[PDB]
């Protein structure tokens, strides 16, 4: 018959092995003809000072434009010709480079990744070409109201801390960053005990460890000692940023309290409550019959174009709340209906709705880990944030634990009577005054 | 109309002394007022529904 | 929905005392409008208790 | 009437029971203090000072 | 004193609006006794001997 | 380019427990809400009298 | 089918005539009190039934005002009192009851 | 050892009534079931345009076995999804949940597809969603172009519009949906695909609930290629343009040759922020064009026709130069200027790309379903890679030859002052 | 424009006594609502002139 609990046991164990220099090498072997290999670096914008805030993003732009062993076109041509896809990203805490390739092409994929990671030929003519490209991207990102509001939310919540900074950096830093600025960041940050070589697909683990000694060895000899860089905690501030712009058709609001951070066991319970509230979009079929009270009232009364809950995680901190996009006249109702939902759950959560939230999460977790790219991403990220790969059976075990009593206790710990960080953009005349938002963070009835 | 007539009965009894016939029919009208509002009229409405197959 | 907005009575209270858009910069000289209302109420409540004996 | 009878509502009652208990305490002590209800106030140590 | 007096007062009594109201009500009772009598005691000192409560023992039966 | 928008320094107006960038604000959230609400409780207690 | 079940039917025809909405040309379902289930059932009616309903209500309010009644032949006959709202109203209550069963667990 | 369980094989069954059943026990924590129907936009006619769009939006409306409210609440209770994904040929109703909950979602699935009620008031309430749904899709300039491309190419079925025509919004009737389901949602036009389900169970439900007759027969009225051009003055900063000719029907050997030619010229990017060094069209344009541009080989295959050519995004003034550079690049392949390693690279791109496309259960299920409907069989990846390999360099040149010399179809939007007509290419 | 609609005071009078949509068929039994208002005013005007001498 094969039950769901039984099926969680069936997924193979992530094999973790450490190299002599500090490079963690981890694999999840499956049956697939393809794979995803990558390097996950514990480096972002939180690691950057005010004077070098665009650095990680600048290196990301240069990482595929030529190495000492493969100049200019060479990397592109090699990856393209074997049918492989080469990708990268940088978040406030993590930088990643990964190849989607055939499993038989795993030797070459690992080799090419090593070249990008260690031997990036940061060519003077190229860093000058890249500055015009990043500047254009900044003008591009301005038009995305969503990207702006979340950047504002980090800026106001994490006021005067490394976390207030965006991944991209400011315009001043993009046009001023030197060749020496980027090599200094690279030497300080791209060090083996802060790197995970992750892989998922039709590969044996022994194959991967061989390749890591074959291509990543040569980051030892002597390392660290003089400059040990550990992250200092980031103070969250209850605050508001309001960018009034009546020329934009719809308002964007992101509201969040301080979350606990990656490691904390009660991230599971917060996520269940975030599932109960869920997310909405004007293209959803459900309408008035949707389970979630906020979603159902929002559809019925045409209260927005969309909303989404989030639990953004950082080391020892994070942002927990909702973002929505709505008409100028609908901001007040939307705040009220959302805040009332946080409070309902904080004081009076019920057994049934909590099981639904548990079920959405089980489904979210399993649907997410589908194919080599999501699993390889989960291997790299988890090794940086948890130290191990948390098996699906354990996630289920930690999900199954969460009753209504858990939800309202954990919700209260973070949501009840707390100062939110509020980010507003667009036609925001009807956006509530901070005091009133603060007032919606408690119930006089309770 | 029983309620209106019953209230007119209570009106009549109010302006009369507390002797023999008036004590009994007075409290008779009194119990009727409350029975007519609380029990009798809510029953008639239910029966009237049944008669219309409603 | 917020009952402060929908309910016919509370609608007035909301539009008059709660959600009314007011200037950010109004002086202590704007306080006397409310103080006159306090004074009119104070005069009604003291005046009545005097009228019970006057 | 019959619509409010179910597992969720029993949970919802259990959730608001400590709150509805504490509002009763607010109401009682509130009434006791406002009337100077001697019957109850004869029991409390510092408030006791009203020697006939 | 390890977490602040205000911190332990919020945790125990100011979180819930129920216990916040209860602390105000219980605090209103105890304040009225300490104040009424305390202010009366201050009124005794500025009018020492002048009041009937001081004279009382002069005319007994 | 919207990434130039930094939030102005509020250290001038900040409560002493909210001065440190290194220090989590959670460790003083109870004490700060506590102080401001004690003012409210005492206000009500005085008005109730 | 039965002699006494023909008598319940004749007592029902008696009440129907005593109620006297038929004297104002109304059908039984015209006379229903408008609650939330009812409002929805009216809303769910097809064009032809809604339009007829509107006219019958219009006609009866006009008669009510002028304190008149229809000629005897034009009264709604008990036998032909079409219960047009029945299946609509039954479906709305069916849907409500489900929502309420769901809101219980 | 950290090894997985030995992988099970796909189980395929053609029922005597025409219906296909396919399943794979992958032992996944979640399950996926798709009912794929030969009911795409091409089966609409001029009297009922947009009926399959409203139907696509109607998956949550009252059925005989489950009310609108029940479908929504019951699926969400278990954290499930119900999605309907239309193409020009197909309609796919895909259901998704954890494996303990299949039975509930199957029942919902069967109700939505085999016992919908299309209630008068429910359907009237949903009409405004066609406007919302279209507006959201049509905010990609590509959508309207590829819509105009198909309307220009065909006179017939594939010319149909995928999103409901504006004049039909609020006009598609309950009866039209009833008629669309009765004559397209039949056994011989259907395939039931299961993932994380056992074959006896899927075969059981198909024999119990999916035995439906009395519809239409073949793959509709044979899609008649015509050619022509649709032009949309837009004021949209950049000009989007698609050049296309008739290619090959899906499954044929020639179709595979067109897919290799698509990868020779260049499909999507491979490197995040890359010059696309192996992209034949991109390099050909970039030689002559220095502003922001994009160019890609467009490849569309259907049951009885195909459209191959290219798609361009360029500055309004640069439009003619980009299209002419792109077209001439194809012309050189047609003339015979194509090397063996060139084709090899394209072959690896197509092979690996296909393999990557079926990596997830979302992509695997969609492929098996489309195969079941188009071919009446399942073709394993190893043999698809065999068919890709079978393509000779001459076959690729001939596919280019066929495009260069065939009656063209064009669709363009933006400031078209410098965008050429077919006439001028 | 019609000042009965625009003017803040007259707006109320228009919505209450002038342009209010009323049923075509209301009995003489609907008259007592206005008559109660007449009676409340009558009582205020006679009551005051009594209070000038009482
Ligand atoms: C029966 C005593 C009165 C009461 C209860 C009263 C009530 C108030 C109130 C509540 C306000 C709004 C708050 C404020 O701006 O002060 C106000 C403002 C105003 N009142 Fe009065 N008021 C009275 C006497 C007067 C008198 C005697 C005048 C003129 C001879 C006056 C003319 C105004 C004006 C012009 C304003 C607008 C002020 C502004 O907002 O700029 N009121 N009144
Ligand atoms: C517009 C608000 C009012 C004003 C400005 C007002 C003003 C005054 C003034 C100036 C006096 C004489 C003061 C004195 O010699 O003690 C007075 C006394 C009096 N008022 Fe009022 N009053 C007002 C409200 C009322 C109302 C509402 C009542 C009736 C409920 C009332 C009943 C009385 C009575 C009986 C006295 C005589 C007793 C006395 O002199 O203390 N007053 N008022
Ligand atoms: C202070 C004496 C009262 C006044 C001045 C008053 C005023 C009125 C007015 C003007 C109307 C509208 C006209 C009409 O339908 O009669 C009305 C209707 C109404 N009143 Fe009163 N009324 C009073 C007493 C009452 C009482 C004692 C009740 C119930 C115990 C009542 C309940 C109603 C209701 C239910 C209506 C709606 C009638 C309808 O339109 O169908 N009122 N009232
Ligand atoms: C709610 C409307 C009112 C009602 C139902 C009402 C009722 C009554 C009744 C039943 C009497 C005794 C009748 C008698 O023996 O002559 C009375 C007398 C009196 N009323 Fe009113 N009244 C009302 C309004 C008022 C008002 C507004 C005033 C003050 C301006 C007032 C002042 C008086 C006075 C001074 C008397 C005594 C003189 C007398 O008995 O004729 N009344 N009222």
């Amino acid at each position: 018959t094969a039950t769901y609990a039984q099926a969680l046991q069936s997924v193979p164990e992530t094999q973790v092995s450490q190299l002599d220099n500090g490079l963690r090498v981890a694999s999840e072997q499956s049956s697939q003809p393809t794979c995803t290999v990558g390097v996950w670096i514990d480096a972002g914008s939180r690691y950057e000072s005010e004077k070098n805030n665009g650095a990680g993003y600048f290196v990301e732009h240069l990482a595929f434009k030529g190495t000492k062993n493969r100049p200019g076109n060479a990397l592109e041509k090699e990856v393209e010709s074997m049918g492989a896809h080469l990708n990268a990203y940088s978040t406030r805490e993590h930088t990643a480079y990964y190849i989607k390739a055939l499993s038989k092409d795993l030797p070459k994929a690992v080799e090419l990744l090593a070249d990008i990671v260690q031997n990036c030929s940061l060519e003077d003519s190229q860093i000058e070409k890249e500055r015009d490209v990043i500047l254009q991207e900044l003008q591009e990102n301005d038009t995305s109201m969503r990207d702006v509001v979340f950047n504002y939310l980090h800026a106001t919540a994490f006021q005067g801390t490394p976390l207030a900074q965006s991944v991209e950096g400011p315009s001043e830093n993009v046009r001023k960053l030197s060749r020496a600025d980027l090599t200094e960041y690279l030497s300080r940050h791209y060090k083996a005990p802060r790197m995970v070589l992750a892989a998922a697909g039709g590969l044996e683990h022994r194959q991967l460890l061989d390749l890591a000694q074959k291509h990543f060895s040569g980051l030892s000899g002597t390392y660290d000692e003089d400059a040990v860089p550990t992250l200092s905690p980031c103070r969250f501030t209850g605050s508001q940023i309001c960018h009034r712009e009546d020329g934009l058709p719809l308002a964007h609001v992101a509201i969040a309290v301080e979350g606990p951070g990656w490691a904390h066991p009660d991230n599971v319970a917060l996520q269940v409550a975030n599932a109960i509230i869920g997310h909405y979009d004007c293209t959803y079929g459900g309408g008035a019959h949707l389970s979630s009270p906020l979603a159902s009232i929002a559809a019925t009364n045409k209260l927005c174009q969309s909303f989404q809950t989030f639990n953004i995680c950082y080391a020892d901190t994070g942002l927990l709340g909702a973002h929505f996009v709505c008409d100028h006249m609908s901001i007040d109702d939307m705040m009220f209906v959302l805040q009332g939902q946080w409070m309902r759950l904080c004081t009076s959560a019920t057994e049934s709705e909590v099981l639904r939230g548990k079920n959405l999460l089980r489904n979210a977790l399993v649907s997410h880990l589908d194919g080599t790219t999501p699993v390889c991403e989960d291997i790299g990220r988890s090794l940086l944030t948890y130290g191990r790969r948390i098996p699906l059976a354990e996630w289920e075990s930690r999900i199954a634990e969460v009753d209504a009593r858990v939800v309202r206790e954990v919700c209260s710990k973070y949501f009840y009577d707390q100062c939110p960080a509020v980010a507003g953009f667009g036609p925001i005349e009807q956006l509530p005054d901070y005091n009133r938002i603060r007032s919606g963070m408690f119930w006089l009835r309770f | 109309w029983a309620l209106v007539a019953d209230l007119l009965t209570l009106t009549w009894i109010g302006g009369q002394p507390v002797e023999h016939p008036y004590i009994t029919i007075g409290q008779l009208a009194s119990v009727l007022y409350f029975l007519l509002i609380l029990v009798l009229m809510p029953t008639a409405g239910t029966i009237e529904n049944k008669l219309l197959k409603w | 929905t917020n009952i402060r907005k929908s309910h016919p009575l509370m609608k007035i209270v909301n539009n008059a005392f709660i959600d009314l858009p007011a200037p950010s910069n109004i002086s202590s000289w704007w306080n006397f409008g409310s103080l006159l209302g306090i004074c009119l109420i104070l005069q009604i409540l003291t005046g009545l208790f005097l009228a019970m004996h006057y | 009437l019959t619509r409010f009878l179910g597992p969720r509502y029993r949970q919802l009652a259990r959730n608001w029971v400590p709150t509805a208990q504490l509002w009763g305490a607010v109401g009682a002590v509130g009434l006791v203090w406002a009337t100077d209800s001697r019957l109850i106030l004869d029991w409390v140590p510092y408030i006791n000072g009203k020697f006939k | 004193v390890a977490p602040t007096l205000t911190a332990r007062l919020y945790s125990l009594l100011f979180r819930r609006t129920s216990t916040f109201a209860l602390t105000i009500v219980v605090g209103a009772l105890f304040f009225e006794r300490a104040f009424d009598q305390g202010a009366d005691a201050i009124y005794e000192h500025i009018n020492e001997g002048k009041l009937w409560k001081h004279i009382k023992h002069k005319y007994e039966n | 380019s919207h990434t130039d928008i930094k939030v102005p320094d509020f250290s001038d107006y900040r409560r002493p427990e909210v001065l440190d960038s290194t220090k989590s604000s959670k460790e003083s959230s109870e004490a700060r809400k506590g102080f401001s609400y004690l003012v409210t409780a005492t206000t009500t207690v005085g008005v109730a009298y | 089918v039965s002699a006494s079940s023909r008598w319940l039917e004749g007592i029902r025809k008696w009440y129907y005539n005593a109620a006297g909405f038929n004297k104002l040309g109304l059908m039984r379902d015209d006379t229903i009190h408008e609650n939330d289930d009812v409002k929805e059932a009216i809303r769910r009616l097809p064009e032809n039934l809604y339009d007829d309903r509107v006219f019958r209500i219009k006609r009866a309010l006009d008669l009510s005002m002028r304190q008149q009644i229809l000629p005897k032949e034009q009264w709604t006959k008990y036998e032909e009192d079409k219960s047009y709202l029945e299946p609509y109203l039954k479906e709305v209550i069916r849907e409500r009851k489900e929502r309420e069963e769901w809101a219980k667990k | 050892a950290g090894v997985p369980p030995h992988p099970q094989d796909l189980e395929f069954t053609r029922l005597p009534n025409g219906l296909v059943i396919a399943s794979l026990e992958n032992y996944a924590p979640a399950s996926r079931i798709g009912l794929f129907i030969k009911a795409g936009s091409r089966y609409e006619n001029s009297n009922n345009l947009g009926t399959s769009h409203l139907l696509r939006l109607a998956s949550s409306l009252t059925t005989k076995g489950a009310s609108s409210f029940k479908i929504t609440r019951g699926i969400e209770a278990v954290g499930g999804k119900l999605s309907v994904t239309s193409t020009r040929e197909n309609m796919a109703y895909t259901v998704e949940c954890l494996r303990d909950d299949v039975d509930i979602l199957m029942e919902f699935l069967l109700n939505v597809t085999t016992a919908p009620e299309f209630r008068r008031w429910e359907v009237a309430a949903l009409q405004p969603q066609l406007r919302i749904d279209k507006a959201v899709a049509l905010q990609n300039p590509q959508a309207h172009v590829i819509e105009n491309l198909h309307a220009a190419a065909y006179r017939n079925a594939l010319a149909n519009s995928l999103y409901c025509p504006d004049y039909r919004i609020g006009k598609v009737t309950p009866v039209e949906l009833h008629d669309y389901v009765q004559n397209h949602f039949t056994s011989a036009r259907m395939a039931l695909i299961g993932l994380g389900v056992s074959h006896p169970v899927l075969k059981q439900v198909a024999e119990q609930f999916l035995n439906i007759r009395g519809g239409l027969g073949l793959s509709g009225a044979k899609a008649k290629y015509h050619g022509g051009e649709i032009r949309e003055q837009n004021g949209d900063s950049l000009v989007h343009a698609a050049l296309v000719a008739e290619s090959a029907a899906i499954g044929s050997a020639e179709a595979n040759a067109f897919s290799v030619l698509q990868h020779v010229l260049g499909a999507g990017p491979h490197v995040k922020r890359g010059s696309n060094a192996t992209s034949s069209l991109y390099q050909a344009v970039a030689k002559g064009v220095h502003q922001p541009f994009d160019v890609s080989a467009f490849n569309a295959s259907y049951s009885d026709s195909g459209l191959f050519g290219f798609y361009t995004i360029s500055q309004a003034a640069s439009a003619g130069d980009v299209i002419k550079a792109a077209y001439n690049q194809v012309k050189t392949i047609a003339q015979g200027n194509l090397s063996n390693p060139d084709v090899q690279a394209a072959k690896n791109k197509l092979k690996a790309g296909y393999l990557m496309s079926v990596e997830s259960s979302e992509g695997f299920l969609d492929e098996v379903g489309s195969q079941a409907l188009a071919a009446g069989s399942y073709t394993p990846p190893s043999t698809v890679l065999q068919q890709i390999d079978a393509v000779a360099d001459a076959d690729v040149i001939n596919a280019a030859k066929k495009f260069v010399s065939g009656r063209k179809s064009m669709a363009a939007s933006g400031n078209l002052g410098h965008t050429p007509f077919i006439d001028e290419l």
